[PDB]
């Protein structure tokens, strides 16, 4: 039979059968209970709208993501999300399909063990396998080397790989991602008068960020230009009218990636953690990693980031090496495409964690040889 | 009695006309607004295309 | 110990052709076909239908003017 | 007498209302057609662009 390539993610759940080009169903991972009282009788009001249904009734819900930073903080809601994904968005019972979840690097063990225990006890799948979210993004590019920066919505991690041999001592995981950029944008919009507070209006700020923000090639020059002319002010129409005008908030929101001091984080930007991740590698594979830097994940879709990052790394790196940044147009679904490719391989067909194996060793089987 | 009958019938006919006109107005309004949103969307995507051209 | 992947045979970077070159031409041609058929179905039919509705609207205007004038003529007392 | 006075009065209101409705209907329809024609002119701009793109 065919395998189910699910990809929990944090912000958008992407799923679909193995062997295709794009995920079949992509929908936000939010579960929102209603918060008001409700007076109409017999309206058929449910107790929790999940997935894309709660992005249409969000006016009277309190949306809450079940995955904070890679890790899962609310297991009941995550179980509800998985149940919805299997039964309503794909309509395939899990009793007859292997599953291939994905997990960020350096995550707590208990999260992974609970994930496999749920998949084997509640949904009762035949066999499931957990894979690191960066190796798949490297599969999708058709490479076999390269250092991949997978800046998702929950957590940004940077896994270097050479000739198929991952370097476990050079993984640099940073917890700045799309959600923190949304919060920072929502916080700097208040400088013009627009106040978004409700958890429903966070979605509106996210839409503003997606449609308007861009990464500046040079930050100081843009700050000077936006403060003199008015060629940058782009307007946007809220879900009820009252258009708003975003000035130099456009390139200040995604600039947080390269200067995490804006949101008070100490660490260095995504332009310098990649160079540090390279320098921890051996001295003989640094040229190949320099030449095959891969971008993935949703948050790396800002217009103009593949040039800013290249300029920064070229500034840091030695002058002789060639710096090349692979930015495929299908960046958002790169991890899932790689997952489909991996699940479609014949050599991989014996790596699944078969159910009888789980019955013999318990949930701690995932840390064992079947990784 | 005769005047009453004629007046009532004229009234009822005009009333039903009123209701049907309102319904027609509503439907044409929905279609026109959908066209308006379509136009705004096409213009906005056109401008995005222009800015994409500016990029590259 | 870290997992040990059993040794296989092949391949990689050879499916990039079979997943890229396909849509490099088929997708472009199919989208061009879709745009052509949608424009043909939509624009000319919409303009013709709007002209037809405009003519019907003008006829309704004439009927309204005639009825209003005759009723105002009779009722004027 | 009360009945027929009422009926004629409300009928006159109905006639004036319905005529106002007809003016509204015509204005809305004509504006819709004008907007749709602007949209189709934009579509033929895009179609000239597509004929250029026939370069591919
Ligand atoms: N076109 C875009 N431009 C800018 N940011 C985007 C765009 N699309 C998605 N994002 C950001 O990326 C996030 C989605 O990232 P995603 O790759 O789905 O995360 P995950 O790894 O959990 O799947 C969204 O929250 C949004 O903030
Ligand atoms: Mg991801």
């Amino acid at each position: 039979t065919t395998a189910l390539v699910c990809d929990n993610g944090s912000g958008l759940v992407k799923a679909g059968f193995a062997g295709d080009d794009a995920p079949r169903a992509v929908f936000p991972s939010i579960v929102g209970r209603p918060r008001h009282q409700g007076v109409m009788v017999g309206m058929g009001q449910k107790d929790s709208y999940v997935g894309d249904e709660a992005q249409s009734k969000r006016g009277i819900l309190t949306l809450k993501y079940p995955i904070e930073h890679g890790i899962i903080t609310n297991w009941d809601d995550m179980e509800k999300i998985w149940h919805h994904t299997f039964y309503n968005e794909l309509r395939v019972a899990p009793e007859e399909h292997p599953t291939l979840l994905t997990e960020a690097p350096l995550n707590p063990k208990a999260n992974r063990e609970k994930m496999t225990q749920i998949m084997f006890e509640t949904f009762n799948v035949p066999a499931m396998y957990v894979a690191i979210q960066a190796v798949l993004s490297l599969y999708a590019s058709g490479r076999t080397t390269g250092i991949v920066l997978d800046s998702g919505d929950g957590v940004t991690h940077n896994v270097p790989i050479y000739e198929g041999y991952a370097l476990p001592h050079a993984i640099m995981r940073l917890d700045l991602a799309g959600r923190d950029l949304t919060d920072y944008l929502m916080k700097i919009l208040t400088e013009r008068g627009y106040s978004f507070v409700t958890t429903a209006e966070r979605e509106i700020v996210r839409d503003i960020k997606e449609k308007l923000c861009y990464v500046a090639l040079d930050f100081e020059n843009e700050m000077a230009t936006a403060a003199s002319s008015s060629s940058l002010e782009k307007s946007y129409e809220l879900p009820d009218g009252q258009v708003i005008t975003i000035g130099n908030e456009r390139f200040r929101c995604p600039e947080t990636l390269f200067q995490p001091s804006f949101i008070g984080m100490e660490s260095a930007g995504i332009h310098e953690t990649t160079y540090n991740s390279i320098m921890k590698c051996d001295i003989d594979i640094r040229k190949d990693l320099y030449a095959n830097n891969v971008l993935s994940g949703g948050t790396t879709m800002y217009p103009g980031i593949a040039d800013r990052m290249q300029k920064e790394i070229t500034a840091l790196a030695p002058s002789t090496m060639k710096i090349k940044i692979i930015a495929p147009p299908e960046r958002k679904y790169s991890v899932w495409i790689g997952g489909s490719i991996l699940a479609s391989l014949s050599t991989f067909q014996q790596m699944w964690i078969s159910k009888q194996e789980y019955d013999e060793a318990g949930p701690s089987i995932v840390h064992r040889k079947c990784f | 009695s005769d005047k009453l009958k004629e007046a009532e019938t004229r009234a009822e006919f005009a009333e039903r006309s009123v209701t049907k006109l309102e319904k027609s107005i509503d439907d044409l309004e929905d279609e026109l607004y959908a066209q308006k949103l379509k136009y705004k969307a096409i213009s906005e995507e056109l401008d995005h295309a222009l800015n994409d051209m500016t990029s590259i | 110990v870290p997992p040990k992947i059993p040794d296989g045979e092949r391949v990689d970077f050879d499916d990039i052709h079979r997943k890229r070159v396909e849509k490099d031409l088929n997708e472009l041609q199919t989208l061009i076909e879709a745009h052509f058929e949608n424009r043909k179905k939509e624009e000319e039919e919409l303009i013709s239908l709007k002209d037809r509705i405009e003519k019907r609207r003008a006829e309704r205007a004439e009927q309204q003017r005639i009825r209003n004038e005759r009723e105002k003529e009779r009722q004027n007392r």
